């Protein structure tokens, strides 16, 4: 299982960011995907801006973010997306796109980054 | 654990594996299991795997085992049925060398099976009817 | 003083209800009857007879007949609609009469007609004869005419198919069960001292005709007179012999197929003409054994009417050529023979071969229905069938005379009067597994 | 060898007497214008053994084809002894009565189970 | 007690009551739930019927719950998915808010229930084995 | 996305000219175009 | 089930070793041709 | 072809010019053969 | 007053209202049906 995250490196302030982050699947591993995405600044700690599973489809964001970020899925190309409304001078960080589910065949957690 | 997904082996996965790592991966086979030319030849396809499934469910009712998957009985293993240890066949043998090895008597065992299950259904009843 | 209920799974009960019934044969390339999309059957029957319980058997409103005729007509429908129409073919007709080796009995019978016919091409004609028959041809004003042109057109039912009655055998279904009277004196209607389970029926062959009942199943040791209600008028009665007779039915003359291709891909099979000298087709019957066998029926019905008695026997009375003369199939080709031969003698009380006559017609009406018809092809050679009639359908006469000279004369006023004397013995019934008695074990609670 | 019984063998004989071959009983539940006559009449076949297994997993034989139950019968039904009715009565005799009175009963046992079913849930969760 | 009149609820007559009263209205309900385009359209849908019977048959039959229709299990009901009191939660909501409510987390109630009856059919395979 | 589950550790005796995939979709194919010839118009005048 | 064998020099008939279930084929384009099969299906590595 | 001709029987002002007493040769059951048959059509249902 | 937008110009308008009015409608015209064998069994009924 591989992450890949991709979107505009540089965006002019105020309008909405847009990410994609190619998601790579097992073999023969069926079964549900906790998407999260994760940002880190320079110098300071990462925080979990949202999560989603991709079955049900059912969305999490953080306590400072309902009017700002926007969570996505499409299982046909199996890629899911990130929309930043109102971006400012602090948004500027390293975003990551994680992966969480329990493997069930050999009891892993398989924390993928 | 509350942000963490849930993933289980596909279908069929475990067809060359062992019999206790197969065993935990019953649950998605039996769930998987269930212009009018096209209509007919579909229904009829459909139909026909309804009474696949209930011609199983009805050998497993005649059991003592009543829609559950894994179940122990009451009637013994006969040893000149294998012959073989039952650590090297749950550790280093798959479901279909299993399958082909004993492929004969599978259909007499279920008969006993199902007789056995007959009488030791009187049995309770013979005790049941003493309250 | 106190009972507790108990849930009884596939207990021994049923009840009168109706389903349809499945199919089985065993056979082989196609045939008019059932093809090989029926399931085949087991390679023995499952019959069970069944002890102490006996159970009222009545024909005439069970539906398995009526389920009968219906998948006989809806498969013969099915049947006849791939093949070529025949609506080009009812043109003007100039017919002659023929004189070229033919027997002073058929002095009319035979007509050789030439039409102006399409084909394959539609911008041209071709002017071509073919041999008919005066049931089948009626005049206009020597113009003539088919008898069916003025009524709705039909196919011509492909030699690629048989008229063989090959025999099937109806299944119950699943929660369902076929119960057989074994009566070996059973009158139609009643209790039925020995019954037995059986999951499918026998060999019932589905052969068509209207007053002879051929090849029906045989009975045990005397014939059997069954009816509705034997003092009526109406309801015909019908008889079913203990021992077979046999007939003998031919056509000698050696009709000859030719081919005309009325347009693309379509082809009529014409009468040609005949080679040698033309007979009269006709039957012939046992004049002893048959005498006999209506010794046995005016015995029989003797002791179901008045004792010492006279009656005799009539030929029909009129109507249509399907039910005033016998008709059937002999290797595809349709037979309508005189029966007055056979129902004309009289019998009182303390007491070589005969050769019936006989017409062939081409166009033809199976059943009552008018929008539907079938042009049986001719084929070529000498027809020649022998087959066992075991059965009759007479129908009495008004204004008895103190019950003094009883006449009967052959019927055939339904199809299904031919299904019923082999359907007779079976009946249908629904399974119902639940069952409740009131013991006194009660649920051991958790 | 061994001969127990065929199909529908002991329709004629008593209530004990039918009361040990309902099992082979229990297993017998189970040109295109006649394979679609053949494909209607399975799919009814195949209703009515669900429904009357959907009827019998109502109550507390779901798996059983033995069961009874802890209704008091009502012997305004039947007025008459058990032994007389268990060894001098065969089941079609029985069901030319129980059928107008069997709907009532249904509607019993399966009030009666719902009712189980919730006094053991409260077992449970009272320990 | 001879002419006494048995009548009962009817089919969906529960839906506006509470989840207790509703609770003893399953039966009803579980009873209740069972020329050639028309035949085949009715049969169509007749087998859709079934089949979809047949799947919550079979969905109730791989746990714990094989013909009995209140059934307990023993993996526990986190707060995540509804953090109601009791004693309001079965007296003042009606089926559907509550199944409209916790609608996006039934398939993970599930799978959850699915492989807790597969760990307990294997810890109890492997009880029987002492 | 159809589902794709590899299926290690066995090995499966696989014979072409006898499977019957092809055989029905022959068949397919045969009913699928006479059941499209179906709604359009015969050509019955032509042969002049 | 479908059975997909997924060898690159897989042979007429004989025993996969790389096996893989499937829940529908792929996109398969049947095509009319008689002496030259018109966009079919590439091989992986050889003609074969 | 339908020669039509209009109806003058008692018509009426409003309903003048509606119908039309329209002959043409029509096939019989005899292919061979036609008749001069005369029915009448409305005006709506029939164009020049 | 039924619509799926009343704000819509479009979009239609089903009004329904309880109290009935009854029309009554007359065809005066004493025409006569006419059988015409146009074929095998096929009977054309025009106005007489
Ligand atoms: C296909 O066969 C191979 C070869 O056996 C499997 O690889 C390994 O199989 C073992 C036994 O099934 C797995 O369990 C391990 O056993 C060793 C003892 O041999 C034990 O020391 C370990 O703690 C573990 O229990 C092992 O996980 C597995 N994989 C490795 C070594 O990477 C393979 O699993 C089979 N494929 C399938 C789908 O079952
Ligand atoms: C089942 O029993 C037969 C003996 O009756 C075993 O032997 C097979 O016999 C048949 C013909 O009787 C042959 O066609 C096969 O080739 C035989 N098999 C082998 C492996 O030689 C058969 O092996 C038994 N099957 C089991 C035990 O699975
Ligand atoms: C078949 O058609 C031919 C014409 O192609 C008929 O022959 C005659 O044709 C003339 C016109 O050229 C007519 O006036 C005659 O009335 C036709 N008949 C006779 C007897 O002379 C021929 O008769 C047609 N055949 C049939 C059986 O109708
Ligand atoms: C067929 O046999 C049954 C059984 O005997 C006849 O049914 C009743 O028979 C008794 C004889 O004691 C008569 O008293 C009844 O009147 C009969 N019932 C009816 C409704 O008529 C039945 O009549 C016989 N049928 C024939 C045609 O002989
Ligand atoms: C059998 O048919 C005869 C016909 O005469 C029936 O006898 C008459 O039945 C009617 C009732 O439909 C009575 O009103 C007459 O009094 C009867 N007697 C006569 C006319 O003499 C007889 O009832 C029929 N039997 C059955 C069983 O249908
Ligand atoms: C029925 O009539 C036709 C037409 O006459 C006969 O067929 C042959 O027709 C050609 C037409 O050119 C004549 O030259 C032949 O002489 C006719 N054949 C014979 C044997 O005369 C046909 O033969 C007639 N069939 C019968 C049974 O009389
Ligand atoms: C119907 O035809 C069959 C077969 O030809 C006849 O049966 C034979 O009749 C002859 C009479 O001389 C006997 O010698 C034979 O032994 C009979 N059997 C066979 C197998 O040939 C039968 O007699 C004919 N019946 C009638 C009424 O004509
Ligand atoms: C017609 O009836 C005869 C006489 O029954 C049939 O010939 C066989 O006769 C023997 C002795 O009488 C029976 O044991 C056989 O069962 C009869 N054969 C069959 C097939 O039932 C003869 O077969 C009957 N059918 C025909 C077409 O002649
Ligand atoms: C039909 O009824 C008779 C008598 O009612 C049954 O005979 C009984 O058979 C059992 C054993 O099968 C004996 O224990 C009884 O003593 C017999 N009864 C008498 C009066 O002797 C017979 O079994 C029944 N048959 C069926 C098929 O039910
Ligand atoms: C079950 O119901 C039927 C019909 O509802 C009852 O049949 C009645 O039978 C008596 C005597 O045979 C007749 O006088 C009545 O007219 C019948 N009822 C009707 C509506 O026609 C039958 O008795 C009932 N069973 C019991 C045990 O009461
Ligand atoms: C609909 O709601 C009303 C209101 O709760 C129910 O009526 C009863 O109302 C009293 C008010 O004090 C409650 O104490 C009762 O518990 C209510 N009855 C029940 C059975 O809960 C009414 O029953 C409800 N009806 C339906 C069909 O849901
Ligand atoms: C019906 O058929 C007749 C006969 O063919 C048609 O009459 C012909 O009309 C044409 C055109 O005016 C003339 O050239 C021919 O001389 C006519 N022939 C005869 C025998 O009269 C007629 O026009 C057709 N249509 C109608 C409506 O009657
Ligand atoms: C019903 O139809 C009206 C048409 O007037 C819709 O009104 C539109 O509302 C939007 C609101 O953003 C305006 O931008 C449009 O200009 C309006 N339409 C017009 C023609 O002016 C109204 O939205 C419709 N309601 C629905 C579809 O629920
Ligand atoms: C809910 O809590 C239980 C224990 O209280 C825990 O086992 C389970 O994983 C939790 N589930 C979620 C989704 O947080
Ligand atoms: C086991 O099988 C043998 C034959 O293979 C048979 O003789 C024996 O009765 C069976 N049962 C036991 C308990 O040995
Ligand atoms: C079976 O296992 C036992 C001990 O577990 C061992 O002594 C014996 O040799 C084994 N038999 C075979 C055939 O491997
Ligand atoms: C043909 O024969 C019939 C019957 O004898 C007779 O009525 C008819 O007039 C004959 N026709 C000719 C043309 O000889
Ligand atoms: C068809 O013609 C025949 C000739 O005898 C006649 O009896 C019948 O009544 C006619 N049918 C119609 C519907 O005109
Ligand atoms: C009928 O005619 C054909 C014509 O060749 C001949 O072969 C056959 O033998 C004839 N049949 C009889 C019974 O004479
Ligand atoms: C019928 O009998 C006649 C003599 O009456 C004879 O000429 C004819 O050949 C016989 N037919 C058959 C088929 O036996
Ligand atoms: C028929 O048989 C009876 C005696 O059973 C006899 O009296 C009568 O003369 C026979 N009739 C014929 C035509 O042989
Ligand atoms: C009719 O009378 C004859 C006289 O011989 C007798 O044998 C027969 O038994 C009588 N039948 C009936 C039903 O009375
Ligand atoms: C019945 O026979 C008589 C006696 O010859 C005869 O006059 C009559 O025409 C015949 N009726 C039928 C329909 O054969
Ligand atoms: C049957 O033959 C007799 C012999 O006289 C005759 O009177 C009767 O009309 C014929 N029946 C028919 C329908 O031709
Ligand atoms: C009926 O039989 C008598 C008895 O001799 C005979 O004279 C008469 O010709 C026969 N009638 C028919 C139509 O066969
Ligand atoms: C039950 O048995 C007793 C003793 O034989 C008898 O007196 C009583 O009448 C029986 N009950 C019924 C309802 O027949
Ligand atoms: C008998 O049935 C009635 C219902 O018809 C019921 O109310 C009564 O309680 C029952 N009697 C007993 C003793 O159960
Ligand atoms: C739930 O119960 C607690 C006490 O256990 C109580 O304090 C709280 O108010 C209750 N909440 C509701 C919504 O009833
Ligand atoms: C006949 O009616 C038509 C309208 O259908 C009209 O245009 C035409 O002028 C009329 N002709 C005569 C002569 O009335
Ligand atoms: C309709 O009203 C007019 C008014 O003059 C009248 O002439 C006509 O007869 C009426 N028709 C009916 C069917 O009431
Ligand atoms: C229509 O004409 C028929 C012709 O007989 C006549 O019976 C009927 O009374 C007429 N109806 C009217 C309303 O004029």
């Amino acid at each position: 299982v591989q992450l890949q995250e991709s979107g505009p490196g540089v965006v002019k302030p105020s309008e909405t960011l847009s990410l994609t982050c190619e998601v790579s699947l097992h073999a023969s591993r069926v079964g549900s995907y906790y998407w999260s995405w994760i940002r880190q600044s320079q110098g300071q700690r990462p925080e979990w801006m949202g999560g989603l599973y991709s079955d049900t489809g059912n969305t999490d964001y953080n306590p400072s973010l309902k009017s700002r970020v926007s969570l996505s899925r499409d299982m046909s190309k199996k890629q899911f997306f990130l929309n930043l409304r109102s971006v400012t001078a602090t948004d500027t960080a390293v975003y990551f796109c994680v992966s969480r589910y329990v493997d069930h065949w050999t009891n892993r957690r398989f924390d993928v980054w | 654990a509350v942000g963490i997904g849930a993933v289980f082996l596909g279908f069929l996965g475990a067809a060359g594996s062992t019999m206790g790592a197969a065993s935990m991966t019953l649950t998605v086979q039996a769930r998987n299991l269930l212009l009018t030319v096209w209509g007919i030849k579909q229904l009829q396809a459909r139909v026909l795997a309804v009474e696949r499934y209930l011609r199983d469910q009805q050998l497993l009712g005649i059991w003592g085992c009543s829609g559950k998957l894994i179940c122990c009985t009451n009637v013994p293993w006969n040893s000149s049925w294998s012959n073989r240890n039952l650590s090297e066949i749950w550790d280093n043998m798959t479901w279909l060398q299993w399958d082909k090895e004993i492929s004969n008597y599978t259909q007499i065992i279920y008969g006993l099976l199902e007789e056995s299950q007959n009488q030791q259904e009187k049995n309770e009843q013979d005790l049941l009817a003493l309250d | 003083e106190n009972l507790w209920v108990t849930v009884y799974y596939g207990v021994p009960v049923w009840k009168d209800a109706e389903t349809t019934l499945f199919c089985a044969s065993d056979a082989k390339k196609h045939n008019v009857w059932a093809t090989h999309a029926c399931v085949p059957t087991d390679p023995n029957p499952q019959e069970i007879h069944l002890e102490n319980v006996t159970e009222e058997f009545n024909m005439w409103k069970n539906n398995m007949v009526e389920q009968m005729h219906t998948d006989i007509i809806s498969l013969w429908d099915q049947s006849l609609k791939p093949c070529v129409k025949l609506t080009p073919l009812c043109v003007t007709l100039q017919c002659t009469n023929v004189t070229n080796n033919i027997t002073d009995d058929m002095r009319g019978e035979l007509k050789n007609c030439s039409f102006n016919m399409t084909t394959e091409l539609r911008d041209k004609k071709q002017k071509v004869y073919s041999l008919f028959y005066r049931l089948d041809v009626v005049q206009i004003n020597k113009e003539y005419r088919l008898i069916n042109c003025n009524t709705s057109a039909c196919t011509q039912a492909c030699p690629k198919v048989s008229f063989e009655p090959i025999p099937i055998h109806y299944c119950a279904p699943a929660g369902f069960a076929i119960l057989k009277c074994k009566d070996k004196k059973f009158n139609g209607t009643g209790p039925c001292p020995s019954v037995s389970t059986v999951q499918c029926t026998h060999g019932i062959k589905p052969v068509v005709s209207t007053q002879l009942l051929l090849n029906g199943s045989l009975a045990e040791e005397e014939v059997m007179i069954r009816s509705e209600n034997i003092t009526n008028n109406a309801k015909n009665i019908l008889v079913q012999f203990n021992t077979p007779v046999q007939i003998n039915c031919t056509r000698p003359n050696n009709n000859t197929r030719k081919s005309i291709r009325i347009g693309p891909g379509q082809a009529f099979y014409a009468t040609g003409d005949i080679i040698g000298d033309i007979r009269q087709a006709h039957c012939n019957v046992s004049k002893a054994t048959w005498n006999e066998t209506l010794g046995k029926v005016v015995k029989q019905l003797r002791k179901h009417f008045g004792n010492n008695t006279i009656i005799r026997f009539a030929n029909s009375s009129g109507g249509d050529l399907e039910v005033t003369t016998h008709s059937f199939n002999c290797g595809g080709e349709f037979f309508y023979c005189n029966t007055s031969g056979l129902f004309n003698s009289t019998w009182i009380s303390n007491t070589d071969s005969i050769t019936l006559p006989c017409r062939i017609k081409q166009i033809i009406n199976m059943w009552q229905r008018i929008g539907q018809c079938m042009y049986a092809p001719p084929i070529q050679g000498v027809i020649r069938c022998v087959s066992n009639i075991t059965g009759l359908i007479l129908t009495r006469d008004g204004g008895s005379t103190n019950s003094t000279t009883e006449t009967f004369r052959p019927g055939g006023g339904d199809m299904r009067d031919n299904w019923r004397s082999e359907l007779y013995k079976y009946k249908v019934v629904k399974i119902e597994p639940l069952g409740v008695a009131p013991t006194r074990c009660k649920r051991r609670v958790v």
